[PDB]
């Protein structure tokens, strides 16, 4: 029923991660929607459930396959399925929660964890915070089997939720940003994996506030700057769009554009 | 008594090239003939006694020649700071300065930088208005300038000054300036310079 | 080390009598002959004299054996011609040059920077100085500008913060209206000033020095 | 719901990194826009407000061009005696102030400092590019391109090499004008000529400022010459080359670049 777009961690090449988040973009905005050269998710307000979740199909070495659901108006994953079973985060609201009752139907089980899906609550859960958190294909093809033996009870929880971790970074902030999708893509050749910079970290505590600076800018210029990281952390302000357009592929919606 | 008969009296040469003067006496001055070099501002310079001895100090792309009443006097490899007048000054029997030559260095085409100006309050005060305008940097030195008021040309009124030859840049300069009362000046509104398409630089008021 | 320094510019009425003077400051004075130079605005160069300090020969023109007196003070190193019943057309520049007369090769040696001697009957008007304020302007720098209008005699010398910088400078040759001069200066500077800049007109005949 | 757009009070650098700026501090109707170095402090008339009736007013005053011909000054005027189309300004994503009516581009014809502001035909050269910001230093970043390796130069030539983080060579100011300076000497620029395809990219002096230096970071990853219309392309996907071609658009690896900050 819903779009599903495939991955593999066996044979995989820079070309290979490029074309998936490239793909995994182009099913969850039409595009139509830009402001500032950077495209824009579908409002939340009226979506029909049938173009309300995307799902990515992730399967490693091993023959272990698992299938995450992402929700197309924030692109971020909002559960997982393995075989039979079924897992979500608990939905922050009671109309989310009706939207979740129609993803994975084939399930014999339906599981709704009791933390959500943020970063603060998974990172207290795995036990580390994303800093000592190791990313690229290594990680991801690691986290693949952390999700689907976590349906037989052969999992840690610390490492499901560091699992969680690993897969919403390489897809769904990939996604966002394509400067993700670079670092990724840096990881991947040279066969790399490497926990991600302050640069990386405080982009995705940034997203919502750059969503907002984008959209609401008089003609790219933000109200008040956004405070971001290099490498080292030596922290810099952003006054406008224009250095942030090769840095942000996705943004929320939080407004309409003016009648202009 | 003796009469130095020097041609030309003016010269136009372009840098690297050589010039010769020419000084024709009455007489035989048996080769006692001077070559001086006069800038303006500055005083005269020695630059050749006894017909060929050149003054110590002089580059050797200075030289003279000449015997009895002819005689005869080089600059090869000419340089920007050759600018200036030059003459022939015998000393057989007492003294003749000859009539002189006008030395001009050829460059390059050059348009000028035209500049205006309005007049000065401080000048309003007085009952007075000149509107200035200035030519700078151009070549040849043949110019025409052309004052408009209200479109309408003036010619009265008018004075010209023309500088020197610059002696590095080689180029010239020009400053008109239009003399008019206070009150005809306030009587009209634009006022424009144009010099001889024609460049315009104009101010409004 | 050879300098012949000539006395300033003097303006005087027609019918008066002008001494121009002429300091030596490198040689001995009493071993070398003076000469004298007349120069029109349209004449040449013109032999007036010469006259032997230590002794006291003198060789005049003929053309000037009723007007020009040469005179000289070994005491000073000071050489001296004084022209008397000045016409309109003794209005000139007069040099004085250096002969070494040692031997009869050497022509005229050093000059001074000669004495603008004015034959006028008017009177000595001191000049109105305007600031020609410029914005508008381009060419990677600005020009600026000072007038000079309405003095007599000459010269004035104009120079911009007091002798910094003539890139730069381009003062014009006054001009005569019979008998009023006028005359006009004007500066570059680069963009980036106005930091300040302001002309300076020196009048020596009429004693004014007018900061604008 | 709707977007409001606010009015941000920002300074606006440019051409060599200098900001627009009110001549000497005197805000009278027709004293001219100059280009001047940056200011640390709250002096007004470097800071301007985008208000949005696209206008942008520093103390008060409005940015105004004296008329709708090149190339006329910028001056500061009343908002309420100049024209009201002569005070109006768009912003645009790509570095471009255009006032609507005279379709030209506040422009700084000369890159030393003091030198006035006017307008020009839009050729997205150097000194017609400008940056709403308060900040006063350019960008530093390395830039990572085909297989992961580094944009670098030595005083002349630029090429791809290995990331080694510690050359400094391949350490890049993106200045406001949409120009890209090697950190080394800020003088030089990412030059491009003729606006042809093949031509290989070389570095020169930042001097003419023009439309070929002046270079855009687009969503797709591709560094844009404005003017020509063509991107920065890895010459045949191969570093060995030591050549930097400006290609047309295809969206191929060898025209992908990233600026790790
Ligand atoms: C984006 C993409 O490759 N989607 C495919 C999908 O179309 C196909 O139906 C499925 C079956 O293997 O695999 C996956």
């Amino acid at each position: 029923q819903y779009p599903i777009i495939n991955f593999t961690t066996a044979g995989a090449t820079v070309q290979s991660y490029t074309n998936f988040i490239r793909a995994v973009r182009g099913r969850l905005t039409t595009g139509a929607d830009v402001r500032h050269e950077i495209p824009v998710l579908p409002n939340r307000v009226g979506l029909p459930i049938n173009q309300r979740f995307i799902l990515v199909e992730l399967s490693n070495h091993a023959e272990l396959s698992v299938t995450l659901a992402l929700d197309v108006t924030n692109a971020y994953v909002v559960g997982y399925r393995a075989g039979n079973s079924a897992y979500f985060f608990h939905p922050d609201n009671q109309e989310d929660a009706e939207a979740i009752t129609h993803l994975f139907t084939d399930v014999q089980n339906r599981y709704t964890f009791a933390f959500g899906g943020n970063y603060d609550r998974l990172e207290q859960l795995a036990g580390n915070l994303r800093e000592n958190i190791e990313l690229g294909n290594g990680p991801l093809e690691e986290a693949i089997s952390a999700l689907y033996y976590y349906s037989t009870g052969g999992t840690q929880l610390p490492t499901l939720a560091r699992s969680f971790i690993i897969c919403i970074q390489m897809i769904s902030e990939a996604a966002r940003f394509q400067y993700i999708e670079g670092e990724m893509r840096t990881r991947i050749r040279y066969n790399r994996r490497s926990a991600p910079d302050p640069s990386v970290i405080t982009l995705e505590n940034s997203w919502g506030r750059l969503s907002t600076a984008i959209q609401e800018s008089n003609q790219g210029a933000f109200a008040s700057p956004i405070q971001l990281q290099r490498r080292n952390g030596s922290k810099f302000s952003v006054y406008d769009v224009s250095i942030l357009i090769p840095i942000i592929a996705l943004m929320v919606y939080r407004c309409a554009p003016p009648p202009s | 008594d003796i009469v130095m008969t020097q041609s030309p009296s003016s010269l136009s040469a372009s840098l690297g090239g050589r010039v010769t003067i020419t000084c024709k006496a009455s007489q035989d001055i048996k080769k006692y003939i001077g070559w001086y070099q006069h800038r303006p501002g500055k005083g005269p310079r020695l630059l050749i006694h006894y017909t060929s001895t050149l003054q110590p100090g002089i580059p050797s792309r200075f030289s003279g020649g000449g015997s009895g009443r002819d005689y005869s006097f080089n600059i090869s490899n000419l340089e920007p700071e050759d600018i200036a007048t030059y003459y022939c000054l015998q000393y057989d029997h007492l003294w003749t300065f000859g009539g002189g030559t006008k030395l001009e260095i050829k460059r390059a085409d050059a348009a000028p930088t035209v500049s205006i100006f309005p007049p000065s309050s401080e000048q309003l005060t007085s009952g007075g208005a000149s509107v200035v305008c200035f030519l700078n940097n151009f070549y040849p030195k043949d110019i025409n300038v052309k004052w408009k008021i209200d479109g309408s040309e003036r010619q009265n009124g008018v004075l010209n000054s023309w500088t020197d030859q610059d002696s590095k840049d080689s180029t010239y300069s020009m400053s008109s300036t239009l003399t008019l009362t206070k009150d005809e000046y306030e009587r009209h509104n634009s006022y424009t310079c144009e010099a001889t398409s024609p460049i315009v630089k104009s101010f409004n008021r | 080390q050879v300098q012949l320094q000539q006395s300033g510019a003097e303006l005087m009425k027609p019918g008066a009598s002008v001494k121009i003077s002429c300091k030596s400051t490198g040689y001995t004075f009493s071993s070398y002959w003076i000469e004298w130079i007349k120069q029109r605005p349209g004449h040449g160069l013109e032999w007036i004299g010469e006259i032997f300090p230590g002794s006291g020969s003198i060789n005049y023109n003929e053309k000037f054996k009723g007007k020009a007196t040469f005179t000289a003070d070994t005491s000073s190193n000071t050489a001296y011609m004084q022209l008397s019943s000045l016409t309109f057309e003794d209005s000139a520049v007069y040099y004085c040059a250096r002969w070494d007369g040692n031997d009869f090769h050497n022509t005229m040696d050093y000059w001074g920077q000669g004495t603008s001697v004015t034959v006028s009957s008017a009177k000595t008007t001191p000049p109105s100085v305007y600031p020609l304020a410029p914005a508008a302007q381009t060419n990677s720098m600005v020009t600026l500008g000072c007038l000079v209008k309405g003095y007599f005699p000459e010269p004035v010398t104009v120079t911009w913060n007091s002798g910094s910088l003539s890139s730069g400078v381009h003062t014009f040759p006054a001009v005569l209206q019979s008998d009023l001069y006028t005359l006009s200066s004007s500066v570059t500077v680069p963009s980036s000033p106005r930091e300040t800049v302001t002309c300076n007109v020196a009048h020596p005949a009429s004693s004014t020095k007018v900061d604008k | 719901d709707v977007c409001m757009d606010p009015e941000p009070i920002v300074r606006i650098v440019g051409r060599n990194g200098l900001c627009v700026d009110v001549r000497d501090g005197r805000f009278h109707n027709g004293n001219a826009i100059q280009l001047w170095p940056c200011k640390s402090n709250t002096d007004a008339n470097q800071l301007w407000t985008l208000k949005r009736d696209n206008t942008i007013r520093s103390n008060g005053k409005c940015l105004t061009t004296y008329g709708y011909s090149p190339g006329v000054y910028v001056m500061i005027y009343d908002c309420n005696t100049a024209a009201t189309d002569a005070t109006r300004w768009q912003i645009w994503d790509n570095g471009t102030i255009i006032n609507p009516r005279s379709s030209l581009v506040l422009a700084a014809t000369s890159g030393n400092s003091g030198t006035t502001l006017t307008v020009q035909t839009n050729i997205y050269a150097v000194s017609q590019g400008w940056l709403p910001t308060n900040n006063t230093q350019p960008f530093v970043t390395t830039i990572v391109g085909l297989y992961g390796l580094c944009l670098q130069a030595n005083s002349g030539q630029v090429w791809i090499e290995d990331c080694s983080s510690e050359k400094a060579e391949q350490q890049w100011a993106l200045y406001a004008d949409g120009s890209i300076r090697p950190q080394q000497n800020r003088d030089n620029c990412l030059t491009s000529d003729s606006n042809i395809r093949e031509t290989v990219v070389k570095i020169l002096s930042c001097g003419p400022a023009s439309s070929g230096q002046r270079w855009m970071f687009k969503n797709d990853g591709t560094i844009l010459n404005l003017y020509s219309g063509l991107v920065l392309d890895v010459r045949a996907s191969d570093p060995s080359l030591k050549q930097i071609i400006l290609y047309p658009l295809h969206g191929d690896p060898n025209q992908i670049w990233l600026p790790l900050f």
